[PDB]
């Protein structure tokens, strides 16, 4: 069979950039070989097809270049919206073959994070649980720290967290964070706060809510 | 125009059958070459197999030719993946494709959105949907977030979409974690002027195929 080899895995960039992956298959293949761009949540796309064929409708902006073992894609001026995992794949023999991918991720100026709590709503509170929700927004790097506070007593082993795919409008990330107690844990104290750290903050933001006060 | 649209179970227990199709729009399947990708969580992509409709010819990733068997359906203008024996190895996205060939150059043009799998003995299990209400706590002088709690569901994947897919602009929607009791757990939050939070009706439409619940939810100020 063909081994498609497909470097680098990752890379870091910023707007206007000019970046090349390679793929590198252990045979010939006779410019039979296309590249393919997946969105984060999205199925792939066309981009370039016979090594050098741009699909309708596909930024001038993506090139491919190679022959015999050899190939290239390259985005010449990289924009937010590129964000993606790129994909090569040799059309050449059965079996068909993809390369491993190459994550794309823009660098861009610091934002610290916009900071909301939301209380657990009425409705769940009727079911013996309790979640309240810190929402860190928009924010770069994606390193973020929240600490969960329960009157003011540092919680540790009840909360999870998830952070968005970097923003396809301005690169940037957005962090969810749960905390979840028993409705009855959660009766018993009055001052819940999330405290967030973060490079564009000059100092930890805390923000925080009396229960029903 | 051609347009790939998948079915099949999100749910699949272990040992069984594996069976997904794929019903094409705008094109005939008895031209070109269909094939069927997967992808598994955190991997790359991986080819499965291809079919070509007037000889019946199938070509399978060895990988897999002993439990995938790919098939056609002139008359429904459908293609279809039987994978056998799964197991929780088998957990991915599955897409189908349509192979364009011109000349000596082979290359897939359109795929499906994708289906996600997973290889799980566990019940399905809908979600309950909670508000996360605008406030003055969650308001930053002119903007007011809101959002959607998805709790306590299973398997992947929920949808969600806002005003009916109306509003996009200022949407999060997070990556699902997986909790300790073993269900997953999603939210969803949009970002708007404070000033249309009384003027603007916000409701969340939240889908989970799997478990056939669908959530409209309307998020209102505390
Ligand atoms: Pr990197």
């Amino acid at each position: 069979d063909i081994q498609m080899t497909q470097s680098p895995s990752s890379l870091s960039a910023s707007v206007g950039d000019s970046v090349t992956v390679t793929c590198r298959a252990s045979q010939g293949i006779d410019k039979e070989l296309s590249w393919y761009q997946q969105k984060p949540g999205k199925a792939p796309t066309l981009l370039i097809y016979a090594a050098s064929s741009l699909q309708t409708g596909v930024s001038s902006r993506f090139s491919g270049s190679g022959s015999g073992t050899d190939y290239t894609l390259t985005i010449s001026s990289l924009q937010p919206e590129d964000v993606a995992t790129y994909y090569c794949l040799q059309d050449y023999a059965t079996p068909y073959s993809f390369g491993q991918g190459t994550k794309v991720e823009i660098k861009r100026t610091v934002a610290a994070p916009s900071v909301f709590i939301f209380p657990p709503s009425d409705e769940q509170l009727k079911s013996g649980t309790a979640s309240v929700v810190c929402l860190l927004n928009n924010f770069y790097p994606r390193e973020a720290k929240v600490q969960w506070k329960v009157d003011n007593a540092l919680q540790s082993g009840n909360s999870q967290e998830s952070v968005t795919e970097q923003d396809s409008k301005d690169s940037t990330y957005s962090l969810s964070s749960t905390l979840t107690l028993s409705k009855a844990d959660y009766e018993k104290h009055k001052v819940y706060a999330c405290e967030v750290t973060h490079q564009g903050l000059s100092s930890p933001v805390t923000k925080s809510f009396n229960r029903g006060e | 125009q051609v347009q790939l649209q998948e079915s099949g179970p999100g749910l699949v227990k272990p040992s069984e059958t594996l069976s997904l199709t794929c019903a094409v729009s705008g094109a005939s399947i008895s031209s070109n070459y269909w094939s069927w990708i997967r992808q598994p969580p955190g991997k790359g992509l991986e080819w499965i197999g291809r079919i070509y409709d007037p000889t019946d010819s199938t070509d399978y990733n060895p990988s897999l030719e002993s439990r995938a068997t790919i098939s056609k359906d002139t008359s429904k203008n459908h293609f279809s993946l039987t994978l056998s024996s799964v197991t929780a190895a088998d957990t991915a996205v599955y897409f189908c494709a349509r192979g364009l060939w011109s000349g000596y150059f082979f290359w897939f043009d359109v795929w499906g959105p994708g289906v996600l799998v997973t290889v799980s003995s566990a019940s399905t299990k809908g979600p309950s949907v909670f508000p996360l209400a605008p406030s003055s706590k969650s308001t930053s002088g002119g903007t007011a977030a809101l959002g959607c709690l998805v709790k306590d569901y299973f398997p992947e994947p929920v949808t969600v979409s806002w005003n009916s897919g109306a509003l996009t602009s200022g949407v999060h929607t997070f990556p699902a974690v997986l909790q300790s009791s073993g269900l997953y757990s999603l939210s969803s939050v949009v970002t708007v002027p404070s000033s249309s939070l009384g003027t603007q009706t916000y409701i969340c439409n939240v889908n989970h195929k799997p478990s056939n619940t669908k959530v409209d939810k309307r998020v209102e100020p505390k």
